């Protein structure tokens, strides 16, 4: 029960850190997916 | 002079001069139009020929159309009699209440105060409120980014910031709504009349109105931040106040930009932003400031496009901001009004150095306190039993009566001085009222109602 | 009338007036509007001239006529400009009057090739403990200050700044280190409240502060670094030492951008222009040691960048990082938990400073690297009971406060106390507290040690068995 | 003839012509320069105008300011006296040493070795760096690729190449500086001034240098690669001797070529990129080989914009090397250098025909181990490796101390590990892997792996600890 208790709260400080570096990973493809669109509509246009 | 137009393609006019053309940032007052259509003046194109964007509906204009020079910038009323009032981006009455007559007007476009005119006093503008002042204190001259949808006490807590600035320093307040829905421009006018914030019978009014509602053309919602900064400016600069700048929504205020710069022809930036979107931003903010007349301190409504804080637009707004006012839905469902947040909630000026040695101990108590109360939530010893009942106390003392609330509920609303603020939350934390009741310190004012509270109900 | 030396503003709007006339301007020269603002020849076009305008646009209108300066974009640079306060341009912004200098220098110029340089030798002391020692910086180097908003990157330039006093004071010039900070895209607010630290602080005497803020013109914004950077190299090349601060290269980068979108130049990663790694790239190496030939002079920089939830990896980050000679990397976390200056060690590089570092430093600060090193992964048997003792209080010697920098031989002398083993039995919560007790008792008692470590550079067998009785006597004497 | 400026905008610069037009690759001299200022041809525009590329700043040049034809493209000095020597991108000593007194000149533009000069010829050059030697091993006469994001430690690797390869080498060498930092070339020239492989007294001087660095407008560090290469295309035809040549960093070739593409109004293709990245890079890279005349045996360092091996410039790179080893942020944060990715570094000479069975079967056995722990990552960081099965254990016990037995102390980076540097023979090489793979070590630490030479020393360092 004790190392249970022990893994778990690893396993979600683990779960945490990987919330937070996928969030990142998630922002950064929709920032990069919104720029590349508009480029190909600017160099279309251009 | 008077110029003729040459084209019209939606909110975009291109006018022809015969002589000298006028200058960028001139406001073009169209002839020959039922109610008054501006043009500002963003581009020489070449051959006696400027590109302006238009404060109002294009159509029925026609090419030839007459267009006078008024010889400079977007030019609005400025002084006492705007307080109560409300107005458009280009200074006209929106209220039907006849003009605003006002000894002064000024234009839109000003300069931001030169380096030699900065002050480098750090100042807490005191509020009066308990979870502001003690945890996340305004600065003067200061911009706080303020966050939280709606229904969490958002427009209660601005009637009592102008109600209290105006009450216990003196200064008055400007409100800019940019992108404003008209049927919430309508609510927050009556609203303000009901907690007496607009006075209509007489001139003890503390707020001026200003409105570019969204079914205005994008140059109007563009420039009616800097048509309220320029209100603001006058009791700044001209008779020396610590002066509120309230702008809704600052998101809004950027998408206009973005929508200008669009049809003006300007490519787009990253994520379809304005290329000048950082000079866009900072030519307005750096007007909000402390110099030595007085200082203007902002307050301003943040929306987070796709709950991403590394977007361009909240992440060039956020370098203008020295505080944080978090409200929140949770802290409103447990009953704790004002509904904010106590340590999502920040401020740059919480230092020992600029606020005093016994605001920062205190405070950083009380942050400790809570954090720790919720570390012992997941779970106690006599030292976890006295720090869980101290900070629930806590929790309590930092809600307040509103004077703004006082029709609507009947209890008496509270203004509490800064070092009131401080003494009552330092007297829980050195446990001399863990004697007393928990619930006493629930919706009371200074610390000497919750000890009146307890001895009215023992 | 004259169309070789003047010409007529043919249109303006998109930040480029575009200009008739002017035959005979060169490119890349200066030329001045009608209004008293400047700009730069940028295009030179059969039919036009393509001018960046250094100022707001509004000031100029189709017909204005322009003049020819007859010279490349330059800028005053001198040692009349130490105390004050400028813009991009070079002019006075802190109304205290005309700035003497009669000496200009191309914005522009190109960096120093391989012949007239040397390998960094000399130490550039910041005065933080973290920095001086595990991430050492020599003259001539260039090294990235990096992190997210409000990280504490200011407050390391500030203190490498204030810290230069105890040079400037001598009178050897070899020794001291002129001060340039450059402000870009900052508040006005911000940079005045600056100045106060550094005038308080009696730093600001040694120092020029460039500055175009978040109101200032993109091509303000641009230029500042550059300008900054020519009034850097002219102690350079006079035989002295100078350090520069681009803080930050973040928005510099920004405000190049949008100058290149509004040119219509084809956009990539970010929508950045394709030379937007060369817009940094030729301004740091324009910091570089001289040879004594050249006369042995020397300019550092420290630029600044601002990272997005501590992603080094973007391009702007990455671009600088291609650039500098190493990095000092604040992170968010270490900030949130107290440890201040938030420097990551692991994560933080010099890669030309060790020989730059006294040798002093050296001894002590070597141990330090090797004892962090084997801590950073046992972060109980009794093999790494001690590496993580140890590790926790090497940690709390790393904190430090503002405004305060300290001298190299009072920097050996705490993180001796550290490495050698003075503070094992002691607890981490109370190893600040003896820090700042063991200074004083130093300072106050034994400056014939301090001193000689100062002067000597190194510590010896006899300053070494001579500083091993004194903190093992006042070890016994500190009690709480 | 003479011709005059029409127009200019950073590195480009238009000019006309009234008698006689220069051919695309020509080069240009504008009058009234300080020092020599070359235009290179690039396009004739129409109208007797040809559109130009700067190989040096354009700042204070005028419309109607004069250029003459040199009736040739860039020439530069070619041959023995370029040995010890340091030049820029049009042959101009930059040593302060005088005058670069070659008996020959070679323009920078050659067309590349035909299909009939290729040679097959597949022999093993033996680095001593353990991750390369087994995996990926190099070829003599081949094509090296170095992948890297920013600091991972593409130049330490090539320096320690020049430091293993070179010494070891009977030949001359070229380095060529392409967009990289000044004070690296200045680093170079006196560490081999000092060791003696340039001699500044005698003429016994083994390496040329051509440097072109981040300092460079555009037109010159596009142009820069090709002064090297023609540097060495000398010493491997004209003395059919064997070359090494080492490029530092190839990439930036490809990004000048995206600035000057940019000035020179092309429709950008995909990333911002020229739509001629592809065929530049082949007409150079092309160049850069080994023939029936003559062996070079290529080392380019080539630098990954933000870490993405997709972008267009390292993902069209790929295909014109031999072997490739690929850099990794994030194993170089784990500690381990160097930093290579063992599973995205190859080689063609990777065969069982050609290495030998036992080679070729401990290398696979290794990738294998390796891709399996990889493939548990997911679980891992979420759970732990207490989580799995013992099978799947077992593979992460020996996969990480394979990890760390890839790791090496470099003789050029003894700074930063705090190791003295070692050179691993290949046999030892082979062996210690073997051995690690059969479980002989399954009972020792994971730390007595890391930053060792041969498997002894891992032995040792284990008996130290317990």
């Amino acid at each position: 029960q004790s190392a249970r208790m022990t893994a778990m709260d690893n396993a979600s400080k683990n779960a945490s850190e990987m919330i937070d570096k996928l969030t990142l990973t998630f922002n950064r493809t929709r920032q990069a997916v919104i720029t590349k669109e508009l480029i190909e509509i600017i160099s279309g246009a251009a | 002079t008077t110029g003729r137009i040459v084209a019209v393609i939606g909110a975009v006019v291109d006018v022809q001069f015969d002589e000298g053309l006028p200058p960028i940032l001139n406001a073009l007052e169209v002839q020959g139009r039922e109610t008054r259509l501006v043009l500002e003046v963003a581009q020489h194109l070449g051959e006696s020929t400027v590109r302006t964007i238009a404060m109002d509906g294009t159509e029925g204009l026609v090419r030839g159309q007459k267009v006078l020079d008024s010889g400079a910038p977007i030019r609005i009323p400025v002084g006492p009699e705007t307080l109560g009032r409300i107005m458009n981006v280009i200074g006209e009455p929106i209220d039907e209440r006849g003009p605003i007559k006002t000894k002064q007007f000024a234009a839109i476009h000003a300069e931001a105060p030169e380096f030699v005119e900065m002050s480098v006093e750090q100042e807490i503008l005191v509020t009066g409120i308990k979870v502001v002042d003690l945890l996340a204190p305004y600065a003067k001259g200061g911009k706080i980014g303020l966050f939280g949808g709606a229904g969490v006490g958002k427009t209660v807590l601005i009637m009592e910031l102008i109600n209290n600035v105006a009450k216990a320093h003196g200064g008055y307040s400007v409100f800019a709504g940019v992108g404003e829905r008209t049927r919430e421009g309508n609510d927050l006018y009556h609203e303000m009349i009901e907690s007496g914030v607009i006075n209509l019978k007489d001139a003890t009014s503390k707020v001026a109105l200003v409105y570019g509602q969204m079914n205005e053309p994008p140059g109007a919602r563009a420039r009616v931040a800097l048509t309220g900064l320029t209100v603001a400016e006058y009791f700044r600069d001209q008779e020396g106040q610590d002066v509120l700048l309230f702008i809704d929504n600052i998101f809004r205020f950027t998408q206009a930009g973005s929508e200008v710069s669009a049809l003006l022809g300007r490519i787009p930036s990253a994520v379809g932003y304005q290329p000048t979107l950082a000079t866009d931003m900072g030519t307005m903010q750096e007007r909000i400031t402390t110099t030595k007349k007085g200082s203007i301190t902002s307050v301003q409504a943040i929306y987070v496009p796709a709950d991403d804080l590394t977007d361009p637009a909240p992440a060039t707004t956020f370098a203008h901001l020295d505080a944080t006012t978090v409200l929140s839905r949770a802290i409103a469902e447990l009953g704790i009004y004002p509904a904010v947040d106590p340590l999502d909630s920040t401020s740059r000026i919480m230092d020992p150095n600029i606020v005093g040695s016994e605001h920062y101990d205190v405070a950083r108590g009380v942050q400790k306190i809570l954090q720790d109360y919720k570390s012992l939530q997941d779970i106690l010893s006599e030292e976890d039993k006295l720090t869980v009942s101290r900070a629930r106390k806590i929790q309590r003392f930092l809600s307040q009566p509103f004077q703004v609330a006082e029709v609507f509920t009947g209890h008496l609303g509270k203004l509490v001085p800064l070092k009131e603020t401080i003494k009552g939350f330092q007297q829980i934390l050195a446990g001399e009222y863990d004697h007393l009741p928990e619930q006493a310190f629930y919706m009371v004012g200074p610390i000497e109602e919750a000890v009146a509270k307890a001895d009215k109900l023992a | 009338v004259d169309l070789e030396e003047t010409g007529r503003v043919l249109s303006i709007g998109d930040g480029i007036a575009r200009v008739h006339g002017l035959r005979n301007v060169q490119a890349e020269e200066m030329v001045e509007f009608s209004s008293g603002l400047k700009g730069m020849s940028l295009n030179l076009e059969p039919d036009n001239v393509g001018v960046v305008v250094f100022g707001n646009d509004k000031l100029i209108k189709e017909g204005d006529i322009v003049k020819r300066t007859g010279a490349i974009v330059d800028v005053p640079v001198g040692e009349e400009l130490l105390g004050r306060v400028v813009d991009a341009l070079g002019n006075a912004i802190d109304g205290k009057g005309p700035i003497g200098s009669k000496a200009r220098r191309r914005v522009g110029l190109k960096a120093p090739g391989i012949i007239p340089r040397i390998s960094v030798r000399e130490p550039m002391q910041t005065g933080i403990k973290a920095v001086d020692s595990l991430v050492p910086i020599g003259r001539g180097q260039r090294e990235l200050i990096i992190g997210d908003r409000q990280t504490g990157k200011t407050s390391i330039a500030i203190d490498t700044i204030i810290n230069q006093k105890r040079f400037n004071d001598g009178t050897d010039e070899k020794k001291k280190l002129y001060c340039i900070y450059v402000a870009i895209g900052q508040k006005r607010s911000t940079v005045a409240q600056l100045v106060k630290r550094l005038t308080d602080a009696d730093a600001m005497k040694y120092t020029i502060v460039v500055s175009a803020t978040a109101s200032d013109a993109a091509p303000l914004q641009y230029l500042a670094p550059y300008s900054g950077c020519s009034m850097g190299e002219y102690f350079r090349d006079n035989g002295k030492h100078a350090l520069i601060i681009y803080d930050d290269l973040s928005k510099q980068a920004v405000a190049y951008r949008q100058m290149s979108l509004l040119l219509r130049r084809p956009p990539g990663r970010e929508a950045y222009p394709g030379d937007v790694f060369y817009l940094h790239s030729r301004l740091l190496e324009r910091a570089a040691k001289m040879n004594d030939a050249f006369g042995g002079g020397s300019l550092t920089a420290l630029p600044v960048i601002e990272t997005q939830a501590g992603d080094v990896s973007a391009y702007i980050p990455t671009n600088v990082i291609s650039i500098t000679d190493g990095q000092i990397f604040l992170e968010t976390e270490l900030f949130y938990k107290g440890i201040r200056p938030a420097i990551n060690v692991g994560l933080s590089v010099s890669r030309v400073g060790s020989a730059a570092q006294t040798r002093a430093m050296k001894q002590v600060a070597g141990t330090m690297k090797l004892e962090l090193a084997q801590y950073r992964e046992v972060a109980l048997d009794a093999a790494t009971q001690q590496l993580l003792s140890r590790g926790v209080r090497l940690t709390e010697l790393l904190k430090q406060g503002q405004y305060s920098p300290m001298a190299i031989e009072e920097q050996v002398a705490v993180i001796y106390a550290g490495v050698r083993g003075y503070l094992d039995k002691l607890e981490p919560s109370k190893i600040t507290k003896f820090e700042n007790a063991f200074l004083s008792h130093v300072i106050s008692q034994h400056q014939a040690l301090l001193s000689k470590i100062r002067t000597d550079g190194k510590i010896s067998e006899e300053s070494d068995a001579k500083l091993k009785e004194i903190v093992t006597n006042f070890l016994a004497g500190f009690e709480a």
